[PDB]
């Protein structure tokens, strides 16, 4: 059960992992 | 400031800045080092055996994560210091 | 100290953290306007008065300006001792205040209004201090440019201002990640610098 | 019970009027800091500075090359008494016959 | 002789301190004024009263 | 359930230092070990360092 909620909350990669190149030479969804 | 003008053109800045392939330590400021102290001088403790000694430990540790950097580099997605791929890059492949 | 107490039914008071900042209030309909001539600091809802820092030149005449704060929400939880007592405890926190000059003293109501990034005057929570920006207009257009094709970018925790075209603005998600980047890389140089073979290696 | 260990690979620099020669436990020849003392690591790409200022001992000499996480030094914080002292007994015994 | 994690007091102790080191050596023979060869002789020397002849 | 997981042998990953750190260790026993025969270390003092 502690498992469970761990990966829940865990989260989401936040820079060199989500993106190779830096953002500067250059989420989306929004909900109600 | 009319315009905005700042130049990062040198390959190695705009690489660093970029995220491009790029060597860590930049060539031209890697500098020299005076010679340190011959074996003979130092201390028995730290002196290295005249011969070389066999340890079970002397062949590197096969794994996927070579293989892999290996192939990417043939290809061309990736380019690395050297022809085989070394710790610190294996390490970063593991992240990314 | 002054050694007198001032009448603050005829002085804006602007809440700070640490400090209450008074500042004298000429008469007029809307409530904006402002005269730097007076002003006056108090320690937090306490009533000795006493003379601010001001460290950079003044206004000698009556303006018209907006006041903004900046600062830090603190969520805390709070040790629960009865039955329904509250789970979270939440607090604004504001640190500085930003005062901006209205384009021509102008008017809310006229189809006339702006606001004129220029002149932006800052009030410092920790320092007790009054002091003016310095902005960098980098949109072209010269001294003439349009104030309605005008944005102000603030960042630094204050510090840095600065006046740049409507259209060229980053979008929400993208100021997010491109501080996320920056930290990250840095982070993970450090971690490797360790280790023995690290001059000889390529990021990729 | 702590260890310096080196940041990176390079030359250690230090005086060694300051610091004054000893023994160690598993006989080795080092030397004992009873001052701070400040030493440098020539990195190629950058200086390393690290401090010793308890009674400690320097395990290298000035110009030695030095690789990353080996340990130069040692810093011996704890001083303390122990009622829990043993005294024990280690009995060498030969390898050939002889006089 | 001296004890255990000690600064070294003896004077005979700091001069083989000294000498665990190369160029110590070298230098230290010149200063005797003596050939290489002289130095590894004396090192097989006896010691003690040496009998008349 | 839905995530999943599960172990297995190249998941148990190991420091990337390790072989460095324990050949260099090898190396400094090797040497105290001919030292004892020649007479510049004792008993004592092996038993300890290793």
């Amino acid at each position: 059960m502690l498992i469970g909620l761990y990966v829940l909350t865990s989260g989401n990669h936040r820079g060199i992992c989500v993106n190779r190149y830096n953002p500067c030479n250059r989420k989306e969804p929004f909900f109600s | 400031q009319p315009e905005q003008e700042e130049e990062e053109l040198t390959g190695y800045e705009l690489d660093k800045r970029l995220g491009r392939p790029h060597p860590f330590i930049d060539p031209k400021t890697k500098k020299k080092i005076e010679k340190p102290l011959t074996s003979e001088e130092l201390w028995w403790n730290w002196r290295k055996p005249e011969k070389e000694q066999w340890s079970r430990w002397q062949r590197r540790r096969p794994d996927v994560e070579t293989v892999f950097l290996k192939a990417m580099a043939e290809t061309g997605q990736v380019k690395l210091y050297g022809d085989h791929p070394t710790l610190t890059e294996t390490a970063l492949y593991r992240a990314r | 100290i002054v050694d007198y107490r001032i009448n603050e039914e005829e002085f804006h008071k602007i809440s700070l953290l640490d400090c209450d900042f008074f500042i004298r209030k000429p008469p007029d309909p809307d409530n904006d306007v402002y005269d730097f001539r007076e002003m006056y600091v108090t320690p937090p809802d306490t009533d000795i008065y006493a003379i601010p820092r001001v460290l950079a030149p003044m206004p000698q005449k009556y303006i018209r300006c907006a006041m903004s704060d900046y600062g830090c929400y603190n969520v805390t939880e709070p040790p629960i001792d009865a039955p329904r007592d509250p789970m979270y405890k939440s607090e604004r926190e504001v640190s500085k205040v930003f005062l901006t000059k209205h384009y021509r003293n102008r008017r809310a109501g006229d189809p006339e209004f702006a606001l004129d990034f220029e002149e932006i005057y800052v009030i410092d929570s920790k320092t007790k201090s009054i002091t003016r920006a310095k902005v960098v207009v980098t949109v072209p257009g010269g001294r003439n440019r349009d104030r309605k094709n005008d944005l102000l970018v603030i960042r630094d925790n204050g510090t840095s201002f600065k006046i740049i075209p409507s259209e060229e603005r980053d979008d929400p998600t993208t100021v997010i990640e491109k501080e996320e980047w920056k930290k990250s890389r840095q982070d993970m140089e450090r971690h490797l610098r360790k280790l023995r073979d690290f001059s000889v290696s390529n990021w990729f | 019970a702590e260890h310096v260990r080196a940041p990176s690979n390079g030359k250690i620099k230090f005086n060694e009027d300051l610091v004054h020669p000893t023994r160690t436990r598993h006989g080795h020849p080092a030397f004992l800091c009873s001052i701070d003392l400040y030493v440098t690591i020539e990195s190629e790409d950058i200086l390393h500075n690290v401090n010793i200022p308890p009674k400690s001992l320097l395990l290298v000499q000035n110009d030695q090359y030095v690789e990353s996480e080996q340990v130069i030094a040692e810093i011996r914080a704890g001083i303390s008494t122990l009622n829990f002292k043993e005294k024990v007994r280690k009995h060498i015994y030969s390898d050939s016959d002889g006089e | 002789n001296e004890g255990e994690e000690v600064a070294l007091q003896s004077p005979e102790a700091i001069e083989a301190f000294k000498m665990l080191s190369p160029n110590y050596r070298k230098k230290k023979i010149s200063d005797m004024g003596i050939t290489e060869d002289e130095y590894y002789a004396k090192q097989f020397e006896i010691k003690g009263e040496i009998p008349e002849p | 359930t839905a995530t999943s997981i599960s172990l297995g042998i190249d998941d148990l990953l190991t420091i990337p230092s390790k072989g460095w750190l324990v050949q260099d260790a090898e190396q400094q026993s090797l040497i105290l070990e001919k030292h004892h025969h020649y007479g510049n270390v004792h008993a004592v003092e092996k038993l300890r360092q290793s």
